[PDB]
């Protein structure tokens, strides 16, 4: 036979056994995260390592099958993701020592604490305690030193570990025939042989930098406007043309300006659109909210929830000794079974996060026709954008009128609409220069364009120009304050938060073009629009 | 069986309730995946009808099935039932294959776990938690 059908037959046993063994591990991953027990964490790492070892066998058995041999577009991209060497391309103990660094970086960044200069008995981790100070406190100098503390106690301990880390990952990346480990990141989005939507690795740098110039005016609108409001809250602490102090950015590192709403609200006496006072009016439960979400999905033409969803999920906290982590996550386990771990309470935000995580279950239903390795998102930025379509569209008060929570005769003036959307502009427009700076720093450091004695100098100078944030305490090279951030220290590519935020409003307006909403774009809902169901579903059944 | 709110398929290939005064009747009983049910029909150029059970195309009686996840699926795992997904040559109608031969698509001898050596029978893998079109249906083919 031709090697094409040999590549298919390789995946044929794979797509039914890796379907099995992933669902073995994800069941064990589910039943520990919903029933926290030492036996459940034992079998989760048992099944998770047998999954990875079975993934280790079938990746290396696909390494015998060259990708420049098959012209079939499906199993080309399947074997390409299979036979990536990754950490196998370095030496046997060099990458293991490299992963020992990742073991020790992730240990004392989660264990690393800050301790008060007058009371060293009261010590604080990243969450809670210290981020409580960095998001809610009002003192200039208490937030100033605590900002310095999280960058000193764990930034200095991350720095020589980050020195050895970036070299062996670059030697890993150049041994896989790349430029740097920034280029190994850029190899994710590259596609070959697909006309029109091809993507070079140089395309990612230039496309991010191009449309960020569209973001920059409205960001500099937000930059100049929150300086005037913070001068009124911090008199003579913030320069009127100087940039923002980094200990006053509402969060730990500068990503979200959302917590500045206490200090940057224009009209603090206007009400906020809140409907949880009507949720308990009709005595609603989580079974109402996820069914109202399911009704909101089927109102646009999407199918209903599976029977296996209602059988197998867990949308309440299980009270006593059966412990469950209460972060709302969509859990795609396999074998057509879809479920969500979420400690849903009677809440307007749990109402919107219900649509969010089941919005990921929507995308799980639609790659299900594809085989197991095309049962994924196409790139890393398509998942969270799909989940946030239902978050934005069902948060508009016209949906809140139709549900019966908000009264249908209730007024929505633009004085309360700008103040809520400026609060959202502190989130969305606040994180786009932070992400833009984040990878662009990471690009040049892994490329070698930034020397090791200029790592921290270029880091804080790029916040001066890109993010518009002057550091309030100067940092020399004893710090590793980019690694102070959780993404850099523990092997994350951060560019997906940029592209998702781009794509989700490329999709929202295209949904609002399909919804034919008459009013403003921030008041746009996709309710009862069957074209909004077809347009959304269509570009959701493709997968990878 | 005709007056039954217990079987899900009822595909005869109403009048056959009293039309039956024929000769001998064959009953084919087996368990499929709930999404494989489409390929239990005449033609059906796919894995179930190509390699597990091919059906005739001109004369045929009835096809009936019903949900048996409570019986034929095990919560810890029913890996017992298998199905053919690799064979050199599609099945004809009435043809039955039990050959557990290590598949090599190039006509060459095959000794697993070497290159291009696979087993022709995937386990079902049916739990009580799986999706709808992914359960065990007791199929009665007449």
């Amino acid at each position: 036979s031709t090697i094409e059908e040999q590549a298919k037959t390789f995946l044929d046993k794979f797509n039914h056994e890796a379907e099995d063994l992933f669902y073995q591990s994800s069941l064990a991953s589910w039943n520990y995260n919903t029933n926290i027990t030492e036996e459940n964490v034992q079998n989760m790492n048992n099944a998770g390592d047998k999954w990875s070892a079975f993934l280790k066998e079938q990746s290396t058995l696909a390494q015998m099958y060259p990708l420049q041999e098959i012209q079939n577009l499906t199993v080309k991209l399947q074997l390409q993701a299979l036979q990536q060497n990754g950490s196998s391309v370095l030496s046997e103990d060099k990458s293991k020592r490299l992963n020992t660094i990742l073991n020790t970086m992730s240990t004392i960044y989660s264990t690393g604490k800050v301790c008060n200069p007058d009371n060293p008995q009261e010590c604080l981790l990243l969450e809670p305690g210290l981020n409580e100070i960095m998001a809610n406190s009002l003192d200039y100098n208490e937030r100033l030193w605590a900002w310095e503390s999280w960058r000193s106690e764990v930034g200095k301990q991350l720095r020589p570990l980050y020195e050895e880390y970036v070299v062996l990952k670059n030697e890993m990346a150049r041994a896989n025939h790349y430029e740097d480990y920034g280029d190994y990141w850029r190899g994710d989005y590259e596609v070959n042989g697909v006309d029109g939507y091809d993507y070079s690795r140089g395309q990612l740098i230039e496309d991010v930098e191009h449309t960020f110039e569209e973001i920059k005016p409205l960001y500099e609108h937000l930059h100049a406007y929150v300086r005037a409001k913070l001068m009124n809250a911090y008199p003579s602490y913030i320069s009127p043309i100087g940039c923002l102090p980094a200990h006053l950015l509402g969060d730990m590192w500068g990503r979200f300006w959302t917590n500045l709403y206490s200090l940057t609200v224009p009209f603090g006496q206007k009400p906020n659109i809140d409907v949880t006072d009507a949720m308990v009016d009709q005595a609603w439960d989580a079974q109402r909210i996820f069914k109202e979400a399911e009704k909101f999905f089927v109102s646009v033409g999407l199918p209903n929830m599976t029977q296996g969803f209602w059988e197998n999920s867990m949308l309440t906290d299980p009270g006593n000794v059966q412990k469950a982590v209460c972060h709302p996550t969509a859990w795609d386990l396999g074998k057509g079974d879809f479920r969500i771990l979420m400690c849903t309470k009677v809440t307007m935000d749990d109402f919107l996060t219900a649509h969010h995580e089941m919005g990921h279950i929507q995308y799980d239903m639609a790659y299900a026709a594809q085989p197991f390795l095309l049962r994924n998102g196409a790139n890393e930025g398509f998942h969270e954008a799909v989940g946030e379509i239902m978050s934005l569209s069902a948060a508009t008060p016209k949906h809140l009128k139709s549900i019966g929570l908000l009264s249908p005769d209730f007024q929505e003036d633009n004085e309360t609409e700008i103040n809520f959307l400026l609060k959202q502009a502190l989130t969305i427009v606040g994180t786009l220069p932070f992400t833009y700076m984040l990878e662009k720093w990471r690009w040049m450091v892994f490329k070698g364009e930034i020397p090791k004695d200029q790592w921290m100098k270029k880091w804080w100078e790029m916040k001066r120009e890109i993010v518009g944030v002057v550091e309030p305490v100067p940092h020399d090279e004893t710090y590793c304050d980019p690694a102070s951030l959780f993404h850099v220290s523990n092997d994350y590519s951060f560019i997906r938060y940029y592209t998702r935020t781009l794509y989700q409003f490329q999709f929202q307006e295209a949904l609002c073009q399909a919804a034919k909403h008459e009013g403003p774009l921030h008041k746009c809902d996709i309710s009862n629009s069957t074209e909004a169901g077809q347009k959304l579903f269509n570009m959701l059944r493709l997968g990878k | 069986l005709y007056n039954s709110t217990f079987f899900s398929t009822f595909k005869c290939y109403a009048t056959k309730l009293n039309d039956l005064c024929f000769s001998n009747v064959y009953a084919d009983s087996f368990v499929v995946k709930g999404d494989d049910v489409r390929q239990i029909a005449p033609g059906q150029t796919g894995v179930i009808a190509d390699y597990n059970y091919k059906l005739p195309d001109d004369f045929m009686g009835c096809v009936l099935a019903w949900n048996t996840r409570n019986i034929d699926a095990t919560s810890t795992g029913n890996y017992n039932y298998k199905y053919r997904y690799l064979r050199h040559g599609k099945l004809r109608p009435f043809e039955r294959d039990i050959s557990n031969v290590p598949f090599s698509p190039d006509g060459k001898p095959c000794t697993p776990p070497a290159l291009n050596c696979y087993w022709p029978l995937n386990d079902y893998g049916f739990y009580t938690t799986t999706g709808i079109g992914y359960q065990p249906y007791r199929v009665v083919v007449l």
